[PDB]
């Protein structure tokens, strides 16, 4: 004659009514939680693992005489954006190929995911190991982040292919092995842009980046971005050239000047500075 | 290969759909990322029935969402397995239905249905040989009944060749939720009897009542009510997706579930529904199955299944089993119900054999039947309609959007005749 | 109701006619010609 | 040595087998055909192929590749040379490749 | 030098043919893969065909508008057994509608079936006949089987036809529209076939029950029993024996008048291996078992009327002398009586070959067996049972329109009932004395 | 309210969240066991005894 659903209800601890009926349903979760625990599929076991490896120990290699050379695991900082370039392997970009998004992070504590490799891109006349301006080179990811070698790459403008937030040409961390890997440094001072060709590059000096297949500068702007690793800004390639025009047409015919030496100022937001480790 | 389509709209219509796909994926084995991770061999030979094929990265569920306001849609996207639906099929208006049928079918729907008609036809022509249409909508809802039915109305004109089912949720008098439930539903029922091929209704009151009685769950949530149906509705097409001994398609149901042309209203119940009480204490055997399947409190309708006579009933048996019981079980049940089974049309029960079992169960029974009691719901709504119409209550804002009382007069006569026509056969004797 | 009677009326017209034919279709394959 | 594989022959053979699959089912499919066949036989499920399945896998869908010619394609496909291949990448070259 | 092309229409027919195919292949040593292992012999030509390469392609055609039936066969182990295109696969099923399977969607597919049958008959020159199984209470089987029944008679003409139909179960049935599709199929199939056979499911049910004590039998065992019968009729066709009977000798020994071409057959003994140890299984004793009602393979009691014809086929280690002696025993019993005008109706043949038991089967290994096919007026009630049902639910014009909308003529229903009464009496007038 | 996010995952799955746990409202000791079997898939090829079929266990 026992009645159920008797208005106000207690917790299942008391056996006032319907206690056993709710208990088993309450008890079942762990049992179901047990089997889902039997196979590695819990999210909590998923979220943390990403931080561990990504936050795995990283040691930036030393710099001798400020002469950064291919092989020394170096960081890439944004001088104006006061952040270090960070990579992600989990999140997947909307790309049929296997390329992965990138994020610039304010934290400067050294982590593997923020380390790359500068391996010689192409055999050249410069067999001596000191990197020379305009000598082709490629961004290489640390072997610890991903099993397959990963290369940062960018493609051209496209109404279909465009930056998610910046709306400019996106920078892609993919496994392609074509033209899309090359890069070449260029001195910050606009006037010196010409007579720096072939000159040594010194660690600690500001560095700009431009794409040889497309000739666009890789820089960062004050735009928010969302991912698991907290909050972060975006990375993309573009030319923030000083909007002021220069009458280059009359320069040629009159011949006072040549196209090679640039007459258009390049603002700071493109400023990057290579930095080595604090100690050897 | 003779696939059906899905067009879900309205606050009620979309909510039901959200559960069904999840149920379909689980049975058919497709993860949230849209990639297939099934086990059995036979589950990769028919995914076309309820899933398309696209670039190697996923299978696109052929879905369309229709509704007059954005809020209701915004929830479905954030729900689990919300990455499945392609954005292109996303259509949504900025005005809101407001539970006004006229606003849902005459003024606003006209300049939004053009695109939805555009998308549906595009999806419609994609198939090789379309098998039918199955629209989930709520007659008592402002956005659904008006906007939802019109989509149905156009479909009938343009494709008189395919068949159509209807899972509609009607309001029952005991549980009242919208003050305009009587009217807006009434205008709705008019356009289905002349246009709909198969109609099986679902009542909110039962779905609650089955839970606390059979399941006996203290505080079930919407997921439970929605979750049950999604599996149940997919039980209709079981023979239509995988191999089976006695293949049976809906059209077979249509021919074998409709006594007279205007008698295509259905109510359903599912078995075996077992509460967490004695799962391991009970044996699921055919004798237990047939016993529960005729339970008056297991069906998804509020009408009493013992106040009339059974015309036609069919269940697509699930799992491997021997025919003898099935023939013996019904024949055992059928003769023992001499008072509740019509006679001039003998052998009023069908059976089917599709071997594939739903996950976690060995015996599964899905039930459909045309029962004379259904009109009992019609009396309650209609009786409400006459009382609330005589004083022109709320009518003036069902007339101020461009429709006059004439059709109201036309419709109300429709139900009374429809109820009467379905009662005369109750006393019909050869 | 208007369409109820007309549909029921014609069938009964035929239905009664239909039952008429079945006794009328009775030919017993040379009933007495077996012995004749 | 009798001779060495020539690139053009590499272009034809890759082309020759390539066009062979287009003769199967519908245009919308023919990538599931390469994916679905793989799924049937892979105990590891990681995605690492070998030579035998490749000679076999070619066997199922009428791909009579010659042994010395067999070896020519595999290397060209992989710059790893580690005796393994990515199925997604391997599928990618067969169909998802704008340039010869 | 005799070959027979087998016909199977509808999913049920496909299942029965599938079930009989394993036994047929086994009884000839052909492996499932299409190559007989190295070892009257090798003369499989009776049921199969040889290119000379080793294969053995059956001379059967599978038709269906419902892909589920033949999707499995193309997915099974025997996937190499059957000719690839020889199984025409339809798109949309007839959905149990006789008109749809006969008037709307059957036409565009019928030509394909005719072409294949025409192609197959070219190889054979002494084709004994055609074998057809169809569901009278089943839509796709009725119409598709029915239409072919009309064409063959005009495609070839005098060529005989042997129909093995499965009428609806007398008391417990699945479909409800069966009374329509049965009468129409009975109306049409009547005048385009040479003889018929009774195949109600309940009879096989109880035969399996009281014999195999199988409280849970399925359709596979029913098809197994059916095939065993199918092996029976042709046994003399591909096995040496002093007494042999061919298909052409059927209208002469089982037709008193041309219209009456409906026969009921029975097979026995059906005994589990667990019960044969205490059984002698003598040829004479099995003779009795084949004549009493419970062993009949159809839900009929022969005691309700006389006997008009009865054909007995024997195969095993039997002796002719016992056959007359045991048969002489039957004539003594007064419980079985023939008609006044049928003095001789016994047709007995002897085949040395024993039945072959497929692995995993139910029937035990025995030495003697017999197949009973008798022509008796006892078929009077079966049509009447359908006759009452057909009228009850039509007089209110229930389900009427679903047929009409597909082009089926309204008056066509009137004639269908017209024939059923005519056929019932024809058996009636042949039951009175001179 | 500190409302640690870890509890939310743990609280929702134990404290009558408004959802259902993977079609367990239709459940029936350990049950995933996605079962599937047809007549010709097993019977005619595997030569499984006709009585062997069914046999719940
Ligand atoms: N005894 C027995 N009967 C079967 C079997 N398979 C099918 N049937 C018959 O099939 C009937 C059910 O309808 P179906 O035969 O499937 O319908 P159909 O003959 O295919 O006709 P369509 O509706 O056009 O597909 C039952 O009444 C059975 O008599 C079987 O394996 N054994
Ligand atoms: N059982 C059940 N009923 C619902 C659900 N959502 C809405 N309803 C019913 O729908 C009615 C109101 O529908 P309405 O809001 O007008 O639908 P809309 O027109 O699409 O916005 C209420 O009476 C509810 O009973 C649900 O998730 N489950
Ligand atoms: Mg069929």
């Amino acid at each position: 004659m026992h009645n159920y659903n008797v208005d106000r209800k207690y917790q299942y601890n008391c056996r006032i009514g319907n206690w056993s009926e709710e208990w088993e349903l309450d008890e079942y979760k762990m049992k179901e939680y047990l089997k889902n625990k039997e196979k590695q599929k819990l999210v909590s076991t998923d979220k943390e693992d990403r931080l561990k490896r990504s936050l795995g120990g990283v040691n930036l290699s030393y710099a001798n005489e400020g002469l950064v050379k291919f092989g020394y695991t170096v960081m890439i900082e944004s001088d104006f954006m006061n952040a270090v370039v960070a990579s992600n392997i989990w999140d997947k970009i909307t790309g049929t190929e296997e390329a992965y998004g990138v994020t610039v992070t304010s934290q400067k504590e050294p982590i593997v995911r923020t380390a790359f490799q500068l391996l010689r891109y192409e055999q050249d006349q410069y067999q001596d190991d000191v990197i020379h301006y305009g000598q082709n080179f490629k961004i290489a990811v640390i072997s610890r982040l991903s099993e397959k070698p990963l290369y940062l790459t960018s493609s051209h403008i496209t109404p279909q292919k465009c930056a998610k937030f910046s709306r400019k040409q996106e920078v892609s961390i993919s496994t392609n092995e074509g033209i899309n890997s090359a890069w070449c440094f260029e001195y910050m001072d606009p006037k010196l842009r010409y007579e720096m060709k072939g000159q040594p590059v010194r660690s600690g000096e500001p560095v700009l980046i431009k794409h040889i297949p497309t000739c666009q500068w890789l820089a960062t702007d004050n735009v928010q971005y969302n991912n698991e690793f907290g909050q972060e800004f975006e990375v993309f390639c573009n030319s923030y050239q000083c909007h002021n025009k220069t009458q280059n047409l009359i320069a040629e015919k009159v011949g006072r000047k040549t196209i090679e030496t640039p007459m258009r100022n390049q603002t700071n937001q493109n400023t990057f500075r290579i930095v080595t480790a604090l100690y050897p | 290969m003779r696939e059906i389509v899905h067009i879900q709209g309205g606050q009620c219509g979309n909510q039901i759909g959200a559960k069904f796909w999840e149920v379909i994926s689980d049975e058919h084995g497709i993860d949230p990322t849209g990639t297939y991770h099934g086990d059995s061999d036979l589950q990769l030979e028919r995914i076309n029935v309820y899933y398309n094929e696209a670039t190697g990265g996923r299978y696109v569920p052929r879905a369309i969402l229709m509704d007059l306001e954005p809020g209701t849609m915004d929830s479905v996207r954030a729900g689990p397995f919300g990455q499945l639906f392609r954005p292109d099929n996303f259509v949504f208006g900025q005005t809101g239905a407001g539970n006004n049928w006229a606003k849902g079918h005459y003024t606003e729907g006209a300049e939004l249905i053009d695109s939805v008609l555009d998308v549906v036809r595009k999806e419609a022509e994609g198939c090789d040989c379309l098998q039918g249409f199955q629209i989930t909508h709520s007659l008592g809802g402002g956005t659904g009944s008006g906007m939802g039915t019109l989509l149905i109305s156009k479909v009938r004109e343009e494709y008189p060749d395919r068949i159509m089912e209807t899972f509609s949720v009607v309001p029952s008098p005991k549980v009242s939720d919208t003050v305009v439930e009587p009217y807006n539903a009434t205008l709705s029922v008019h356009q289905l009897v002349e246009n709909a091929d198969e109609c099986m209704v679902i009542d909110n009151e039962a779905l609650y009542d089955i839970c606390f009685r059979t399941l006996k769950l203290t505080t079930p949530t919407y997921g439970d009510l929605n979750h049950l149906v999604s599996a149940a509705m997919s039980g209709v097409t079981c023979c239509l997706r995988f191999p089976g001994q006695l293949n049976s398609d809906l059209r077979k149901l249509a021919v074998n579930l409709i006594p007279f042309p205007r008698l295509h209203f259905f109510m359903i119940g599912f078995a075996p529904l077992t509460s967490r009480g004695s799962q391991q204490y009970r044996a699921l055997t055919v004798p237990e199955l047939t016993q529960q399947m005729f339970d008056a409190k297991n069906m998804m309708c509020a009408a009493d299944p013992r106040h009339g006579r059974y015309l036609t009933a069919s269940a697509l048996f699930r799992g491997r089993m021997s025919t003898k019981e099935v023939d013996e079980q019904m024949l055992n049940v059928q003769n023992k119900n001499s008072s509740y089974f019509v006679e001039w049309i003998p052998n009023n029960i069908k059976s089917s054999i599709c071997d594939i079992p739903p996950k976690g169960l060995k015996m599964a029974v899905t039930f459909v039947g045309n029962s004379t009691a259904i009109q009992e719901m019609f009396k309650r709504v209609a009786e409400q309609f006459t009382a609330m119409f005589r004083r022109k209550a709320f009518l003036h804002w069902y007339t101020g959007e461009g429709m006059d009382e004439m059709e109201f007069t036309e419709a109300e006569s429709n139900m009374n005749d429809l109820v009467s026509e379905y009662q005369q056969y109750q006393d019909a004797t050869a | 109701s208007q369409t109820k009677n007309p549909f029921l009326d014609i069938s009964k017209t035929s239905a009664l006619l239909d039952s008429l034919k079945s006794p009328e279709l009775s030919q017993d394959i040379l009933s007495k010609l077996t012995t004749i | 040595d009798d001779l060495a594989i020539t690139k053009e022959e590499v272009k034809g053979i890759v082309k020759t087998i390539r066009q062979k699959l287009i003769q199967k089912t519908k245009g919308a499919n023919d990538e599931f055909l390469l994916r679905k066949l793989f799924k049937e036989f892979d105990i590891s499920n990681s995605g690492f192929l070998t030579l035998d399945e490749m000679n076999a896998m070619l066997i199922k869908l009428e791909i009579p590749i010659q042994k010395r010619y067999l070896n020519a394609v595999f290397s060209q496909l992989d710059r790893n040379h580690s005796g393994v291949i990515e199925f997604e990448e391997f599928v990618y070259y067969i169909v998802n490749d704008p340039y010869p | 030098m005799r070959e027979v092309i087998s016909i199977h229409v509808g999913q049920g027919g496909i299942q029965v043919g599938n079930a009989c195919w394993e036994l047929f292949c086994l009884e000839h040593g052909i492996q499932p893969d299409g190559q007989m292992p190295s070892d009257g012999d090798d003369a499989f030509n009776t049921f199969f065909s040889e290119t000379g390469a080793g294969k053995h392609v059956p001379r059967a055609v599978f038709l269906d508008l419902e892909p589920t039936v033949i999707d499995e066969v193309r997915t099974g182990t025997y996937r190499q057994l059957f000719h690839p295109e020889q199984l025409i696969s339809g798109k949309e099923d007839a959905a149990n509608n006789f008109a749809r399977g006969h008037y709307t969607i059957g036409k565009e597919i019928v030509d394909l079936c005719l072409d294949r049958i025409r192609k197959l008959a070219d190889n054979c020159t002494g084709l004994q006949g055609f074998l057809v199984f169809n569901s009278v209470g089943g839509g796709t089987g009725s119409g598709l089987g029915s239409l072919l029944l009309e064409r063959l008679s005009v495609d070839y003409g005098k060529k005989s036809k042997l129909g093995f139909t499965i009428y609806p179960s007398p008391q417990v049935s699945t479909a409800v529209v069966e009374p329509y599709n049965s009468i129409l199929s009975t109306h049409s199939l009547l005048e385009h076939t040479d003889v018929a056979v009774m195949l109600d499911n309940e009879a096989i049910y109880d035969i399996c029950r009281r014999n195999l004590d199988i409280e849970r039998p399925t359709y596979t065992n029913l098809n197994r029993l059916i095939a065993q019968v199918i092996s029976s009729l042709t046994a003399s066709l591909r096995f040496d024996g002093a007494l042999n009977v061919d298909i052409t000798e059927f209208q002469t020994n089982l037709v008193p008048y041309p219209r009456i071409h409906f026969m009921l057959s029975s097979y026995a003994p059906i005994i589990s291996a667990e019960k044969a140890y205490h059984e002698q299984l003598s040829v004479a004793e099995i003779t009795n078992s084949a004549f009493e009602p419970a062993n009949m393979m159809a839900k009929c009691d022969p005691r309700h009327g006389k006997y008009m014809a009865c054909s007995m086929m024997y195969r095993g280690d039997v002796v002719p002398k016992d056959v007359n002696a045991s048969i002489a025993t039957i004539k003594t019993k007064r419980t079985i009586q023939f008609v006044d005008w049928c003095p001789t109706g016994f047709k007995v043949g002897i085949n040395y070959q024993p039945p072959t038991v497929v692995p995993g089967g139910d029937l035990a290994k025995v030495m003697r067996a017999v197949c009973m096919i008798s022509n008796s007026t006892a078929i009077a009630e079966v049509f009447s049972r359908l006759d009452h049902k057909f009228d009850l639910m039509y007089a209110k014009r229930a389900f009427v329109h679903w047929y009409v909308g597909e082009g089926m003529e309204e008056g066509e229903f009137s004639e269908a009932r017209e024939d059923l009464a005519a056929l019932e009496k024809d058996y009636e007038e042949v039951g009175i004395e001179t | 309210t500190p409302i640690d996010k870890e509890f939310n995952q743990h609280v929702i799955f134990n404290t009558q969240g408004v959802q259902q746990h993977i079609l367990f409202g239709h459940g029936v000791t350990d049950y995933n066991k996605r079962e599937y079997g047809t007549s010709y898939d097993l019977s005619f090829n595997q030569k499984i005894k006709p009585q062997t079929q069914i046999y719940s266990k």
